């Protein structure tokens, strides 16, 4: 057993998928999304 | 009692009986509507 207090990556699980139910493999990228703010702060304005 | 002279049955008088007044009044000052702190509240989004 190893430790790592690492948290701003992973570079910790590799590998390659073998079967749609793998569950070791590697990390692939995500939908490329937007901003989306809203905050909750006691009248806020629209930004429509 | 009549050995201990008059006033040793109980909690001596400390503060004198005139300043005893001046703690009265910034008591009931500092503690009266002139407070500030205030509990709960209740998070909700609406557009009114």
């Amino acid at each position: 057993i190893t430790n790592a207090r690492t948290n701003n990556d992973e570079t910790h699980a590799t590998g390659p998928i073998e079967d749609l139910n793998s569950t070791s493999h590697g990390r692939e990228p995500e939908i490329e999304s937007f901003a989306d703010r809203a905050e909750l702060a006691m009248m806020i304005q629209g930004m429509t | 009692a009549n050995l201990d002279p008059a006033e040793f049955e109980n909690t001596p008088q400390l503060i004198e009986n005139s300043n005893m007044t001046r703690l009265q009044i910034a008591l009931k000052m500092l503690t009266g509507d002139m407070d500030d702190i205030v509990k709960g509240l209740i998070l909700h989004k609406r557009a009114c």
